[PDB]
RNA sequence: GGUGAAAUUCUUGGAUUUAUUGAAGACUAACUACUGCGAAAGCAUUUGCCAAGGACGUUUUCAUUAAUCAAGAACGAAAGUUAGGGGAUCGAAGAUGAUCAGAUACCGUCGUAGUCUUAACCAUAAACUAUGCCGACUAGGGAUCGGGUGGUGUUUUUCUUAUGACCCACUCGGCACCUUACGAGAAAUCAAAGUCUUUGGGUUCUGGGGGGAGUAUGGUCGCAAGGCUGAAACUUAAAGGAAUUG
């Protein structure tokens, strides 16, 4: 990938991350 | 690799530079990397001066010339002639190709 | 240039050369006798004068400041000091 | 088409370099000529040189032509060469007797310490656009 | 002056589109309206010098029956943002009003020039054909 | 061609019949200030009962060149615009309403290597004119430079279109539309602007353009006819 | 209308144009350049106020008050976020019309958020000269901008001084540019990237093979987006720079 979509893909995936631990505190 | 000195955009010492439109693809541009031709031209071809002039009610009118500059994106020029590839040691030659009218 | 000296070079070099930048440091500037058109009083103006120097006995404008160099009036007249 | 290649170029140019006073205008004694002041395997190839040597021989007769040096021409070199005219140009004879200079080089004659008739007029200091 | 009935042009010319439209002095009433696309089918040529000259004679014609003697020529681009230039059949236009009889006169340009002004259409990156 | 869907939001029959036919036409005549006073000829629809045809004439505006009204070709890149309000009767009178240049010489005198210098004013007239004066001026090379450009301090630029103000201020106020006209055709404010400013810094290609009007006060018929004729 | 072609779309209630006008917001063309200023982001219609600054001139004043700086601060492009005012153009999402094997992509019409503002956030960009700052020295060339010097200089003109604008010479400071190496570099190139094995003028901040990864975790800032700080297990023999020939 372009390096800005490795980031952007991480920063998507990090978004999800705290969806599911903010649905589980 | 520093494929130019002057980095192909004339601006040193300015930090940032107001950027203008494309005429061909509507790019917007930096203005000193814009690469700039004024096109003067009469409103008439050579082809047609002898009709409109032997079908003008003056008789000594001179037709006149119209005026614009054009700013292109640098892709259309490469792409529409106006602005050519060089050799490596030809690149550095700033004044503008010889007049051919010697 | 390989070979000058630096100790006793031409006069005329060092007046080119920019002040605070010869072997000594010496101002340009002078010092002026102006004689007002009024009076016979003499008086001593700086070069560059800063303010609108006048005679004590009369209130005439000397010297007009300029960015440089003092512009004197057109009646008064100068002398080097 | 025939543009007559290295080797007879070359083999013309050293025959004149050498052997200038012996050749002519004419083709056939051009021909003979080089059939006895030179080896040639082929006719063929001597006919070549023939004819490009009496090319040069036009040239020149025409005039004196690059690269080619024999000793003759350095002849009408000293002709031309040692040709002078008597009076000079320079020794204050033209221009009515007169040097013609500015104030400053007659300073310089006058430092040097030697007499010399000058005539000294200032030029004006305007520069044109030229 | 031999009474010229005096008009103006009025030729518009865009890149898609060539506009031959004469007018009266004032310019408020139109005689003649014919468009360069209406002379042609394809609709890719509408700007084509051929539909320009085409409409143009139409125009031509109309004048002399009208009454128009003289015209002054109101070239026109498409002004505004799109373009600066003119479009290429407005100049065979302008010929063929020229070799149809009517007098000419007092030619110049008329394109609208913005002082810079607006956005113009195509986005940051511009046109990717 | 018929590149058409005719989705029209009706008749069988549509009578375009003649729309020439039920037209005349009517001579425009100039303000005596410029020479050759004849204009030109409008065409108009013909009079009716209920709206009169020269309700629709007076308000049209026409443009014409400079040249055309002088005969000199001095003046032919101005542009005179005229204004129709009074109707005689197959002949109409107007007076006047702005100037400009024709956009060539305007392109004309705008080069490189020289700034040019671009002054408004707005200011009301001898009688009531609201008119708003713009004035173009272009720095020179002096007859000696050397230096290739010829570009002018900012501060040089404000000096010198102060006194453009002044000078536009004091040539419009004081005269009235007629001198005013008077004034701009041998454009002598021109040279005026010029002498003005030849202390401060050398100036070319001064010119007054597009002279717009703001405001015009109520309508004096015996002043038109004053004009005319 | 629009295009390579088309179609979406608007139209004899007359669209598109033509003329006048008026409304609303936008931006400041041409001028505009190896030109200016600002710490950087950036800054371009006019003139009035307000304060600020660089440079120059200074036989003016104080006498080390200095340089760089962990900690802490002030600004900080665009996008984004809140609320309130705008609402023209342009326009992510979308709605679609076409190409295409597929095209929710390139092209064409519309079109919300934003684009523009007022307070509050955000603090990131290829925020690039990919060159930290302050000093001294080392090589020539013109130009250019600002300042200051001289010209029996040139025109100007107010009769003439005085200006101003120019011409010549010099000087200070700035953006740069040209040639060259005598030095530098792995070079491409550099007049600083030189004065570095003949290794030391003062100073902050970073990097130690490539990934893993600017990820996990932990702090802290933030309303949120995210920012700052920031690993390792494991895996790999290269990744990469510059130029050369194909
Ligand atoms: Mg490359
Ligand atoms: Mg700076
Ligand atoms: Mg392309
Ligand atoms: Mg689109
Ligand atoms: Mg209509
Ligand atoms: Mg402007
Ligand atoms: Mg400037
Ligand atoms: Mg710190
Ligand atoms: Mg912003
Ligand atoms: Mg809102
Ligand atoms: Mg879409
Ligand atoms: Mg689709
Ligand atoms: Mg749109
Ligand atoms: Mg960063
Ligand atoms: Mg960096
Ligand atoms: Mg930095
Ligand atoms: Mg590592
Ligand atoms: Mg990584
Ligand atoms: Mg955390
Ligand atoms: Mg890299
Ligand atoms: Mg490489
Ligand atoms: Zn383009
Ligand atoms: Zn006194």
């Amino acid at each position: 990938m372009r390096a800005k979509w490795r980031k952007k893909r991480t920063r998507r995936l990090k978004r999800k991350r705290r969806k599911v631990r903010a649905r589980s505190k | 690799p520093k494929k130019r000195a002057s980095n192909g955009r004339n601006k040193k010492g300015r930090g940032h530079v107001k950027p203008v439109r494309c005429v061909n693809c509507s790019r917007s541009v930096p203005k000193d990397k814009a690469i700039k031709r004024m096109a003067i031209r009469n409103i008439v071809e050579a082809a047609a001066i002898r009709d409109l002039s032997e079908a003008s009610v003056y008789a000594e009118y001179a037709l006149p010339k119209t005026y614009n500059k054009l700013h292109y994106c640098i892709s259309c020029a490469i792409h529409a002639r106006i602005v050519r590839v060089r050799s490596r040691t030809d690149r550095r030659i700033r004044a503008p190709p010889q007049r051919p009218r010697f | 240039v390989l070979v000058q000296d630096l100790l006793h070079p031409t006069a005329a070099s060092e007046a080119r050369k920019h002040k605070l930048k010869t072997l000594v440091q010496s101002p340009r500037s002078h010092f002026l006798d102006v004689k007002c058109p009024g009076c016979l009083n003499i008086t001593t103006v700086f070069s560059h004068a800063q303010t609108a120097v006048t005679c004590e006995s009369c209130s005439t404008v000397l010297c007009t400041p300029t960015g440089g160099k003092a512009k004197l009036s057109e009646g008064t007249s100068f002398r080097r000091k | 088409g025939r543009v007559r290649t290295k080797t007879v170029k070359r083999a013309s140019k050293a025959l004149i370099e050498k052997y200038y006073p012996k050749l002519t205008m004419d083709f056939q004694t051009n021909k003979r000529l080089c059939d006895e002041i030179a080896t040639i395997q082929s006719k063929r190839l001597r006919n070549k040189i023939a004819g490009y040597t009496t090319h040069l021989m036009k040239r020149i007769q025409k005039g004196p032509v690059r690269g080619i040096s024999f000793k003759l021409q350095e002849e009408e070199r000293e002709r031309k060469d040692q040709y002078v005219p008597d009076v000079s140009a320079l020794d204050l004879s033209h221009s009515n007797d007169v040097l013609n200079v500015d104030t400053q080089t007659a300073e310089l004659v006058n430092s040097l310490g030697l007499k010399l008739p000058l005539s000294v007029s200032s030029v004006s200091a305007v520069r044109d656009r030229r | 002056d031999n009474s010229q009935v005096f008009g103006v042009a009025r030729i518009f010319a865009s890149f898609n589109d060539t506009f031959v439209h004469v007018t009266d002095l004032s310019g408020r009433e139109t005689i003649a309206r014919v468009t360069g696309g209406m002379k042609v089918k394809a609709d890719r040529d509408e700007s084509s010098p051929y539909a320009a000259m085409l409409a143009a004679q139409d125009v031509a014609a109309k004048c002399k029956e009208v009454g128009i003697t003289a015209v002054h020529i109101k070239i026109r681009a498409t002004g505004g943002t799109r373009s600066k230039t003119p479009g290429p059949g407005g100049q065979a236009a302008l010929r063929a009003l020229a070799r149809s009889g009517l007098r000419i006169g007092r030619i110049e340009d008329v394109t609208p020039v913005p002082s810079d002004s607006t956005r113009k259409k195509g986005g940051r990156r511009g046109r990717r054909l | 061609a018929v590149g058409k869907n005719k989705r029209l939001s009706k008749g069988l029959k549509k009578r375009v019949v003649d729309p020439f036919t039920r037209k005349e036409w009517y001579d425009i005549k100039a303000p005596s200030t410029f020479e050759n006073r004849n204009v030109g000829k409008t065409l108009v629809n013909k009079s009716v009962g209920l709206k009169n045809a020269s309700d629709s004439l007076k308000g049209r505006v026409v443009e014409v060149c400079l040249a055309d009204l002088q005969g000199s070709e001095d003046h032919s890149f101005r542009k005179v615009k005229l204004r129709v309000d009074e109707v005689q009767g197959k002949n109409l009178l107007t007076n006047f309403h702005g100037m400009d240049f024709t956009t060539d010489k305007l392109r004309s005198m705008v080069r490189k290597w020289q700034t040019l210098i671009e002054a408004n004013v707005t200011v009301k007239t001898s009688d009531d004119y609201v008119l708003r004066i713009f004035a173009i001026a272009f720095t020179r090379k002096q007859a000696n430079q050397v230096k290739r450009t010829s570009y002018a301090q900012s501060s040089h630029i404000r000096q010198i279109r102060k006194v453009i103000s002044e000078i536009l201020t004091r040539e419009v106020q004081n005269s009235t539309l007629a001198q005013l006209t008077s004034k701009l055709i041998p454009e002598v404010i021109n040279k005026e602007i010029e002498n003005a400013t030849k202390d401060i810094f050398p100036l070319q290609n001064v010119h007054i353009r597009k002279v717009k009007l703001l405001k015009q006060p109520k309508f004096d018929l015996g002043s038109l006819l004053s004009l005319h004729g």
